[PDB]
RNA sequence: UUCGUUAAAGA
RNA sequence: CGCCGCUAGAGGUGAAAUUCUUGGACCGGCGCAAGACGGACCAGAGCGAAAGCAUUUGCCAAGAAUGUUUUCAUUAAUCAAGAACGAAAGUCGGAGGUUCGAAGACGAUCAGAUACCGUCGUAGUUCCGACCAUAAACGAUGCCGACCGGCGAUGCGGCGGCGUUAUUCCCAUGACCCGCCGGGCAGCUUCCGGGAAACCAAAGUCUUUGGGUUCCGGGGGGAGUAUGGUUGCAAAGCUGAAAC
């Protein structure tokens, strides 16, 4: 049964601290609580450690990810300029 | 490439249905030590451990190796069943040229 | 004041065997103070047509030049870019024809890369009714990968004095007329501007070996 | 060493003078854009996260990459208590009283 | 005067009207 | 002095580029480097009205000077670049050239070939008008 | 006043295939003579696929949208 | 009531035609609609051609062409006299010589 | 380059 | 912006001034940085459901059309509710800020400008994420199916033609010419018929009135307003009457 039907997971908040920056915090909480499916064991099991790192459950391979998602679009933006960089013309 | 790729797809399309497989590293291992498996099929993201042996393995088996390059979960797609899948060995194909084609 | 009293004169002596070796007439403010005279020379550089080069060829297809350095009031010019005239360029540009372009980057044999362009239009063939006469774009594009490639092939495997020697008669345009018939019968293919953005060395010894 | 990656190269932890051990783009989330290279006087142009664009020598090192945990900022604090916490974690830099009061 | 800016006056007025009911419900 | 020639039947080159805007008009003789400026004199140094500072008689002023300043100083030939406001404005030129090249002609100044180097775009950046533009 | 129960076999031709009376296709089964030592083989005129031969294993219809090209230039005849 | 058919330019396919800059007054007017000539001038007018070629280095073997992509709008070409008005049987007409 | 207004009716 | 050269003015307008300059303005030559932009080729041409889409190359999936002696076998057309996109402007975060530029400040013309003209410039115009769902969103013209004139062209496939032109020479496509087929954007004429006419091969097949289906109008204002319901951060969007 659909209980809250505008503030979802900001509802622990209840009426304080606006409805903008609650709006706002809305999608960044929902992505440190999210599992995401881990490139290694090919599991869900990324569970968020403290900030910037993130840990699969199992097989125990830590990862350096971002601060509230798994990749951020300029790090990945980041790692396609680095790959072009290596591969182009060979440094 | 995508036909290759599509190609591959169909190949185990229809090895799922017709021919004779088996699923998983400790099921690949004894059709590996027993010469029963013909082409093993590696994921893209199995471990590098794993990958080095089942290749070791099969090149002391005289076993073709074939990457498939995909996570595991598509893999498990690929083969057609809802879990995932790292390593398989076609140890009877029905009507598919696997171990004819690549080899 | 009277500057131009004080302003001293060089002449401009140009690279080997265009025809001559000789361009004009520059000024100089002089070897006065900190700043020597040889310092605004060496960057210095000249956009020169023909017709005064080449031995009585065409008007158009002009030539970049830079000067290397000055040796005994002679100051020494070198190649640096190749471009065509404003009339030249807007003029050919017909409305109800296809226009196609090429640019590739090349090393020549020596450290110097040069980036080339290559201009095409399309013609009409004797006796034909059709006015539009254009391209189904796949042999636009397979001309882009014609023209892309044979340049490469001329420049990658020779240095300065043999492309400029096969720019003197525009050999790549007319090599890009032979192998272009199959596909289509285009018109007055050029190169439109070949410039260099690469320098290795000074190295006056490669340019005596320039002159000869 | 910056003088063997190329331009545009996207790196982070940055020494200063080659052999400090990095000092320059330590914090979360931020880059450095290493442009014009040098062959003689050997000098290489960083683009800092300030926006600075520093002369530096080709002979000091950074590790490739952005640092991770970038977007620290994106979350509001939202109260007093998640700001007490990380003061408390990071030092007394927290008697923020008005001058005028 | 256009249709335009009589929709756009009213459109004001409209606006005034309920800042006014928002101010005394 | 006499210059860099004796024994003339040589020409002694210069580029000289005529800048043709609506509002005023620039002759400017320079050697063939581009750097060295030898004259420049322009529609308000010769026409003290403003309105008429871009007219053809200014440009036969301005030329006549130019010109006179070029044989003190001891130039032939010229070769002519020619030019106008290019950038986004009209890319055709000025009232004053159309007869600056007759005042060249005129007064000495053997004319080589000429070209109309004019700094084109290439893709029409933003335009100074706006959406309904210039409005009487 | 046109004969449409009787028209010219020219325009029938040159009519489009269905919107003619008896919508008959244009197409044929040709059958293409390899050289090689005695097989003659019946192919539809477009042959979407390749066809290979049984006894040299050369391909004899190139697939071309409209219909097949051939290889060198074996002969065919028609059955209709 | 209609004044014209083609209602102006010439879209009829496509639904949107990109805004290019007048000339004299600056307004962008799709280039379907607005008045697109090109004009083909001699860089010297016929009156000075003469005495450039008698003053002139070469013994006339340069003659170079100006080229413009004349672009004005409907609004003020009017003004500047190139698409004079013509009656309802007139506009119905193609290129004059 | 700019130049404002003239109602009701009266065929 | 940094070097080099020359010199008194250089933008700007119908006209001048506000602006920058002997501290070097403007102009030329070289180099650097920034972001926006893809002309000419560009057409009563193409694609897309529309809004819209134009530098090269690679990758990703998609689709019309065509040729189908291919396959399934009525699986179909329109659609209350509901749902996906939806120009530009506008709103909420993040990066920058070239040009233009709402508001704003001036310089002018007029009796009066706070406007049309000029100078500077904020939000915006750019990109990545979200919202809004509006336009002269136009062909002021619902979709599907058939019929009723001709002509000359164009784009895309298919077919035929000891014609011409390119390779080295049969050989296969390339380029042009002639004709046909299908569907597409279009054009000229017509007493085919309609309509009040403009005009329309559809706006025809309608008093000789009926192929199927959807949405909407009932004199002009009030008024797309008030009041309700609902969506939205808001601007506002959807539904939307009465008195007179
Ligand atoms: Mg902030
Ligand atoms: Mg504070
Ligand atoms: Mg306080
Ligand atoms: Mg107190
Ligand atoms: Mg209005
Ligand atoms: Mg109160
Ligand atoms: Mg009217
Ligand atoms: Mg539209
Ligand atoms: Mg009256
Ligand atoms: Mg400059
Ligand atoms: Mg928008
Ligand atoms: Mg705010
Ligand atoms: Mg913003
Ligand atoms: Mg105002
Ligand atoms: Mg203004
Ligand atoms: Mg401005
Ligand atoms: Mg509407
Ligand atoms: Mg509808
Ligand atoms: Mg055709
Ligand atoms: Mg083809
Ligand atoms: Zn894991
Ligand atoms: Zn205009």
């Amino acid at each position: 049964a659909k209980r809250t039907k505008k503030v979802g997971i900001v509802g622990k908040y209840g009426t304080r601290y606006g409805a903008s920056l609650r709006k706002m915090v809305k999608k960044i909480e929902i992505s440190q609580h999210a599992k995401y499916t881990c490139s290694f064991c090919g599991k869900t099991k990324m569970k968020r450690r403290a900030v910037g790192i993130w840990h699969c459950g199992s097989c125990m391979k830590t990862v350096a990810g971002g601060a509230w998602t798994y990749n951020t679009t300029s790090a990945v933006t980041v790692k396609s300029a680095i790959r072009r960089l290596k591969e182009l013309k060979d440094q | 490439t995508k036909k290759s790729l599509e190609s591959i797809n169909s190949r185990l399309q229809l090895v799922m249905k017709s021919g004779k497989y088996v699923l998983g590293y400790k099921q690949t291992l004894k059709m590996i030590r027993q010469g029963k498996a013909k082409l093993v099929i590696l994921a893209n993201n199995c471990p590098a451990l794993r990958k080095s042996e089942i290749e070791y393995y099969a090149m002391l088996a005289k076993t073709g190796v074939h990457h498939y390059s995909g996570n595991n979960i598509e893999l498990g797609t690929a083969c057609g069943k809802y879990y995932r899948v790292c390593t398989l060995a076609i140890i009877d194909p029905g009507d598919s040229d696997i171990i004819r084609s690549m080899p | 004041v009277d500057p131009f009293s004080k302003k001293d004169w060089y002449d401009v002596k140009a690279p080997a065997m265009f025809n001559i070796r000789n361009i004009g007439k520059t000024l100089v403010t002089r070897t006065q103070g900190t700043k020597i005279a040889s310092d605004g020379l060496k960057g210095r550089v000249f956009e020169v047509s023909l017709a005064d080069l080449q031995n009585d060829e065409v008007a158009f297809r002009k030539f970049k030049l830079i000067t290397e350095d000055v040796q005994g009031k002679n100051c020494l010019t070198n190649f640096h870019g190749m471009d065509l005239t404003r009339d030249k360029m807007c003029s050919m540009v017909k409305k109800w024809q296809t226009m196609i372009e090429a640019h590739v980057d090349v090393k020549t044999t020596d450290g110097y890369l040069l980036r080339l362009f290559c201009v095409g239009f399309t013609k009409k063939r004797n006796n034909q009714i059709r006015k539009t006469s254009y391209a189904q774009h796949q042999q636009v594009r397979q001309i882009r990968k014609k023209m892309m490639e044979i340049m490469t092939r001329e420049v990658q495997t020779n240095d300065l004095k043999e492309v400029v020697n096969k720019l003197i008669p525009d050999s790549i345009g007319k090599d890009i007329e032979k192998a272009c018939q199959s596909i289509y019968p285009l018109h007055d293919v050029f190169v439109r501007k070949v410039k260099m953005l690469k320098k290795p060395k000074f190295e006056l010894g490669k340019l005596m070996e320039l002159h000869g | 060493p910056v003088g063997t990656m190329p331009e545009g190269t996207i790196v982070c932890c940055l020494e200063e003078k080659p052999g400090d051990r990095g000092k320059l783009a330590r914090a979360s989330g931020n880059y450095a854009t290493v442009i014009s290279h040098n062959p003689e006087t050997k000098k290489t142009r960083v683009k800092l996260p300030s926006g600075s664009k520093k002369v530096i020598s080709s002979a000091n090192r950074a590790v490739v990459g952005v640092v991770a945990g970038g977007g620290r900022i994106d979350k509001p604090i939202l109260k007093a208590g998640r700001a007490y916490h990380k003061y408390k974690a990071k030092r007394n830099c927290w008697p923020r009283v008005r001058g005028v009061a | 005067m256009r249709a335009k800016w009589r929709k756009k006056r009213m459109r004001r007025l409209k606006r005034k009207r309920r800042k006014m009911r928002q101010r005394s419900k | 002095s006499l210059g860099p020639q004796v024994a003339e039947g040589e020409n002694v080159f210069g580029v000289c580029h005529i800048f043709a805007s609506f509002n005023d008009t620039f002759v400017h003789v320079t050697d063939l480097s581009g750097k060295e400026t030898i004259c420049r004199v322009t529609g308000g140094m010769k026409v003290k009205a403003d309105r008429d500072e871009s007219s053809p008689y200014a440009a036969m002023l301005a030329a006549q000077d130019v010109a006179q300043r070029c044989k003190e100083l001891g130039i032939t030939a010229l070769h002519i670049k020619l030019r106008a406001t290019g950038g986004n404005r009209t890319k055709t030129p000025g009232p004053g050239a159309q007869s600056a090249l007759r005042a060249l002609a005129r007064s000495g100044m053997k004319i080589g070939r000429i070209e109309d180097v004019t700094p084109i775009p290439s893709d029409s950046t933003r335009r100074k008008g706006g959406r309904r533009g210039r409005r009487l | 006043a046109k004969d449409l129960l009787h028209p010219s076999p020219e325009e029938e031709k040159r009519k489009h295939k269905k919107k003619r009376l008896v919508q008959s296709p244009n197409s044929y089964f040709m059958d293409v003579k390899c050289p090689g030592c005695y097989k003659i083989t019946t192919v539809f005129s477009h042959a979407q696929t390749v066809v290979l031969c049984v006894g040299c294993s050369t391909v004899l219809c190139q697939p071309t949208g409209g219909k097949a090209r051939l290889t060198e230039g074996c002969s065919f005849r028609r059955k209709q | 009531t209609k004044k014209r058919r083609n209602n102006g330019r010439a879209k009829k396919g496509r639904g949107h035609v990109q805004p290019i800059r007048c000339t004299n007054c600056a307004r962008c007017v799709p280039k379907d609609k607005a008045i697109k000539k090109f004009v083909i001038r001699n860089i010297v007018e016929a009156a000075a051609v003469r005495d450039i070629s008698e003053a002139s280095v070469f013994d006339a073997y340069v003659l170079p062409k100006l080229y413009v992509k004349l672009h004005y709008c409907v609004s003020c070409a009017i003004h500047s006299k190139v698409v004079r008005n013509r009656s309802r049987e007139a506009r119905k007409d193609r290129t004059p010589p």
